[PDB]
RNA sequence: CGCGGGGUGGAGCAGCCUGGUAGCUCGUCGGGCUCAUAACCCGAAGGUCGUCGGUUCAAAUCCGGCCCCCGCAACCA
RNA sequence: UUGAGCCUUGAUGUGUAGGAUAGGUGGGAGGCUUUGAAGUGUGGACGCCAGUCUGCAUGGAGCCGACCUUGAAAUACCACCCUUUAAUGUUUGAUGUUCUAACGUUGACCCGUAAUCCGGGUUGCGGACAGUGUCUGGUGGGUAGUUUGACUGGGGCGGUC
RNA sequence: GUUUAUUAAAAACACAGCACUGUGCAAACACGAAAGUGGACGUAUACGGUGUGACGCCUGCCCGGUGCCGGAAGGUUAAUUGAUGGGGUUAGCGCAAGCGAAGCUCUUGAUCGAAGCCCCGGUAAACGGCGGCCGUAACUAUAACGGUCCUAAGGUAGCGA
RNA sequence: GCGGCCCCCUGGACGAAGACUGACGCUCAGGUGCGAAAGCGUGGGGAGCAAACAGGAUUAGAUACCCUGGUAGUCCACGCCGUAAACGAUGUCGACUUGGAGGUUGUGCCCUUGAGGCGUGGCUUCCGGAGCUAACGCGUUAAGUCGACCGCCUGGGGAGUACGGCCGCAAGGUUAAAACUCAAAUGAAUUGACGGGGGCCCGCACAAGCGGUGGAGCAUGUGGUUUAAUUCGAUGCAACGCG
């Protein structure tokens, strides 16, 4: 399990679900535990409290790897990005750095026209 | 956007995440390019914005405020 | 299952309150045509006089012809096998100028024709606009509600 | 023709083996739940383990059978 | 590398009693200890996490066996070693790579010779593949040899044997 | 233009054109046991096969079946490998039967195993396919319509004795 | 209509003082050229988006909105198509006619003598006097006041269609009626009404609590049925122990 005290928190938030996973410094993932991975399948899949449980569900089950510090990367908007960081503050992990890595294109790809 | 907020912060308060937009182009790039409605919707909103400051000049009446 | 053609359009036109599972008596050519043989159910109502509750609007024609000598008409007022408990109460709450008994669906109960019948009430068109508005009102309400979480 | 295994709650899957102190969930009902239902949450239920014998302190386990599901190459009366 | 095979070796297994991670069968009451003990700080092993295994050094020189409640008994000591994990060496396939040296060149050089034939070496690029032989599954109207009955108011069809 | 030399000269073939598909060069393919050739002393604006047939407007829906292409998990899966299981003969025992060592044989088939098919998808200028029932309009009539049966879809544009 | 930056070629605009030509001016039927997007032809390319198409939902039905794919197209180059609510719905040019509040780009003077002060031009926004108008509004870039010229209008529907012409590969484009029908169609403003338009208010209206109906027996009234009669009237809310 490499006993890696360091950690990297790749948090991908969407408007329907929150993707919570912890990878190493090189980005190889340890494990993923999402809001759809802790019940709440359907209406309640976009909730910061459901993102809170998903932040807890990935906080544990990686305890074999022995992580105490992490740098936080947040991608995409959604119910997360303002509550899982509070969950990670209360998870016991060191909040070393919070970096917003939401990708902003320079209007290269044309968006669709849905939801009329 | 990228900040450690020093060592003993214990709370994010990352105002630079919301300083740029945090949802502006993050919702602008979602859908409805439309190629002329952003031209249209920036006309009347700026028309309303000038009118809001034009109707801000309605204090000159007595009004018994 | 063994369901036959159903009057789904009656729900748009009528707002039926209470239902029944009364059985229907039918002739020998009707049973063969009932499983398959193009049975229709539109504009189904009743013509009670004393105990003569008849499924009125039911167009079922013989697919394979099994008619000889005497006549055989595809549309008939088929006699319904109604319970006596369900019979005396229809001297009351069906005679109210708008109240009627319609058949929502047709099916089988172990090779017996049991027809799901219900006491319709009938919508005027001024409240028909409200219900179509209400169905769109329920959908668009959560669309506003979901925008708080975007 | 004789080679490969498994048969267990209503259901589909494990514990058996590396012996003793049979569960899980699907379908059920019990409740919550609710302008209304439901999403979803829990409460409960069920086969002595295909059958019959033996070994064994101890057989659902292991071994003898028998039966069933099959899979298989055979298939020149 | 990856697994298997076995050598060596520890680890490895509390129906219920019960202080016991006591396996079975079994030979056994002295093993053993200062060629440094009871029992420490614990590491790690560990596990039905009950509690042992347990490196080292302080500790420093005693502990357990029949003995005891147990169906049973004591790893005090072991034998066959079952069980279970890894190391060790060993025979093997399978996979990944490197190399050139078999093998390929209808890449290049010159030579036989003046001859894109062919052969000689030089040399390059491939390279133990490819391709060939034997065996073998699959495909195969591309091709070959043949079959497709009789009765019957002619025959076909139907019907029959 | 070509053709049934010698009963059929055309509504046939060919044709320009379009499309599909294959082929990266020692090409596919073809002749050929094989050397080697054609392709081609050409190499994707090239060559082979197929479908249609100037041109103009165009060419719809359907992948169940068959065929082709792709996928690799699993099921089945030859040769090999022979583990195991059975027998024969018999050194010897049984002074009777009966047994049985070693060896050599016959027999058994686990283990090894790709392609293939089963499976998962794509493919119709791949082969081909493209339906029905009754009820319904304030003259009769007629159904725009609604319900129904099955299919992968139910023949679109256009045309039609 | 045109924007990541760079380079290459090229048009126009405006500012300054002078020099110069000496009415070369304005406008325009025809004609000529350009002209969004979609589309057509040809050779390409194709991430994403996306008609059509297919599937999934919704509905009574949904060949739509929604959801999942997805071709043409979008993209490059060569030509074609000359059509848009191609509109500030206001043609082109000159002149004259209260202002105020902004932006952009010049240029001149004085004090840059402290993010300056004052002039003078172009382009241009908003509000507005006179005036105009049917009103809304327009308003020194007029819809005010005139002058020059061209295009066009003549009730609504038929009808921008028919036939004919020419242009076009096609789609189509331009030119342009008649028969017949109707007594209205239309533009602005106004009062109410409604709004699945917005903002505020209050009420047992909801919430919040507590008691009931609807289940049961009898009592009363209505409908329905019967009768010789079971008089008649009251029957959304605002009838149904009402007259």
């Amino acid at each position: 399990r490499k006993q890696v005290s360091d950690g990297v928190a790749h948090i991908h938030a969407s408007f329907n679900n929150t993707i919570v996973t912890i990878t190493d410094r090189q980005g190889n993932a340890l494990g993923w535990a999402t809001a759809g991975g802790s019940g709440f399948r359907g209406s309640r899949k976009s909730t910061p409290f459901a993102a809170q449980v998903a932040a807890e569900r990935c906080a544990d089950a990686v305890k074999e790897y022995g992580i105490k510090n992490l740098e936080v990367m947040v991608k995409g908007p959604g119910p997360g990005r303002e509550s899982t960081i509070r969950a990670l503050n209360a998870a016991g992990f060191r909040i070393t750095n919070i970096t917003d890595v939401t990708p902003i294109p320079h209007n290269g790809c044309r968006p669709p026209k849905k939801r009329r | 956007i990228k900040v450690r907020e020093n060592e003993p912060f214990d709370v994010a308060l990352r105002r630079f995440k919301r300083s740029c937009e945090k949802a502006g182009v993050l919702a602008e790039v979602r859908r409805r390019e439309f190629y002329e409605k952003p031209t249209t919707e920036r006309k009347r909103a700026k028309a309303s914005a000038v009118k809001r400051h034009a109707k801000k000049l309605a204090r000159e009446n007595a009004r018994r405020t | 299952s063994a369901t036959i053609a159903l009057n789904k359009r009656a729900r748009h036109e009528y707002f039926i309150e209470e239902e029944f599972e009364a059985g229907l008596a039918l002739q020998g050519w009707e049973v063969k045509s009932l499983r398959a043989g193009k049975a229709n159910i539109s504009d189904s109502y009743v013509l009670l006089r004393d105990g003569e509750a008849f499924l009125f609007g039911a167009n079922i024609t013989p697919m394979a012809v099994a008619s000889t000598h005497v006549v055989c008409d595809p549309t008939r007022t088929r006699k319904l096998l109604l319970n006596q408990r369900e019979l005396d109460s229809l001297y009351g709450r069906v005679n109210r100028e708008g109240y009627t008994v319609v058949a929502l669906s047709l099916y089988w109960k172990n090779a017996w024709c049991k027809v799901k019948i219900g006491v319709a009430k009938g919508k005027k068109q001024h409240d028909k606009r409200s219900d179509i508005k209400e169905r769109e009102w329920q959908v668009d309400k959560a669309r506003i509600m979901k925008n708080a979480h975007r």
